[PDB]
């Protein structure tokens, strides 16, 4: 027996400069996948004209997608991410501004880390579906590095 | 020094020489080669020659102002090789 189950998961996101404490995450969507990514592609190959192979390094960004119910606190603080302007305030040298960490537990107790990243799409108001009811918001993060401690 | 004669499908030429040439060695072909040609005419004025059979029935070419140009072994001995036959 292997168990795959999310429920009990948390996530906890600290922005540099516009949340310096950080916030928490637990009202997660039903209608839609909660917190998804895409897949990283840090490799390439070519053909060499005899037929060969040669495969190098490319760089990968990495993508989450995270989805909340909407008109919890996770959804007011994840607007108030969204319109965090970064043109605003100042920043060290090399570190881009708003160098956000999000950092996910699974439910047996394996976290990750993920840094150098930033915010970049979302909603700005609620939809209303056919059903009366609300769509879930769903929002988007990238990341420039990951992490990964599976133990516990 | 050769001119070539070139049949399409239905078009025939004559009078040229090839002036490129273009291999190619891509991932796309491995086990052949794709080439580019190109030809072009050779301009000449009347087209169709006029030809006599008898080689003593032809016309005068003129060859002007040459040298002696010397270099000869000497007079008495030719003449006794050409004349007695050695």
């Amino acid at each position: 027996m292997i168990n795959v189950s999310g429920f009990g998961t948390g996530i906890v996101i600290v922005s540099a400069s516009s949340f310096p404490m950080g916030f928490s995450l637990s009202k997660f969507a039903d209608d839609e996948s909660p917190i998804s990514s895409k897949e990283l592609e840090p490799f390439g190959y070519e053909m060499l004209y005899d037929g060969g192979l040669f495969a190098f390094d490319k760089a990968a960004p990495l993508e989450v997608s995270v989805s909340v119910i909407a008109g919890s606190e996770d959804d007011i603080n994840l607007r108030i991410l969204l319109n965090s302007k970064k043109g605003s305030f100042r920043f060290l040298p090399g570190i881009i501004p708003d160098m956000t960490t999000l950092v996910a537990t699974l439910p047996d107790g394996g976290r990750t880390v993920l840094s150098n990243g930033t915010i970049l799409k979302g909603p700005a108001i609620d939809t209303i579906q056919n059903t009366g009811r609300r769509k879930g918001n769903t929002y988007t993060f990238v990341f420039g590095s990951y992490l990964g401690a599976q133990t516990a | 020094d050769t001119l070539y004669k070139v049949i399409t499908r239905g078009m025939v030429f004559e009078r040229m020489m090839c002036t490129s040439e273009a291999l190619n060695q891509t991932p796309d072909m491995i086990s052949a080669t794709p080439a580019r040609l190109t030809f072009s005419q050779v301009l000449v004025q009347n087209p169709k020659p006029i030809m006599f059979r008898n080689a003593g029935d032809s016309s005068m070419i003129d060859r002007g102002l040459a040298l002696a140009e010397d270099v000869v072994g000497s007079a008495g001995d030719l003449f006794d090789y050409a004349v007695n036959g050695v």
